[PDB]
């Protein structure tokens, strides 16, 4: 469940730097 | 600019944000990254469960709990989103800490914290406009 969270902050930490970049 | 200084004052910030008291260029710094981690926040929130009830933190395992995360977080690369997620991910376990009536947990996770910025994410932050391009970055979001 650490993996599911680990990816759950990726997903969102990479779709952060893509809104927030342009 | 200062690692662990960002690291008190973000984890500060975090705590009165629930109601918990916990003992001007770098000004901007540290409200720019409360107002995205706010924003981070929501975001995670709209598509899962409040991250702190997926923890299953204990004290025992709370820094391999730290460290396995971030480490998944950062393998693959960094950018500031994940840089984002770091610190909300380390608020939540601070947040959590207390709710669970293990306070004193915060100071270890801001130590931790503070070492993986001073040693593994410095480099990439140098190389990439320092907190000042964070600054640049993030804006346009701010509200």
């Amino acid at each position: 469940t650490m993996e599911n969270l680990s990816r759950r902050l990726k997903v969102t930490g990479d779709l952060f730097d893509i809104m927030s970049g342009q | 600019y200062d690692n662990r200084e960002i690291v008190m004052k973000y984890i500060h910030y975090k705590l009165s944000q629930r109601g918990y008291e916990w003992d001007t260029e770098s000004e901007v710094v540290h409200l720019t990254l409360r107002q995205a981690g706010d924003d981070f926040s929501r975001r995670y929130r709209r598509d899962f469960a409040e991250m702190s009830s997926q923890l299953h933190l204990t004290p025992f395992t709370a820094r391999g709990r730290f460290a396995t995360v971030v480490e998944e977080l950062f393998r693959d690369g960094v950018n500031w989103g994940r840089i984002v997620a770091f610190f909300e991910f380390g608020g939540v376990m601070c947040v959590e800490s207390v709710n669970r009536e293990m306070s004193p947990l915060v100071d270890n996770i801001a130590l931790w914290m503070t070492e993986y910025l001073n040693r593994h994410l410095h480099t990439w932050i140098q190389d990439n406009g320092g907190w000042d391009a964070f600054v640049e970055l993030y804006g346009p979001s701010m509200r």
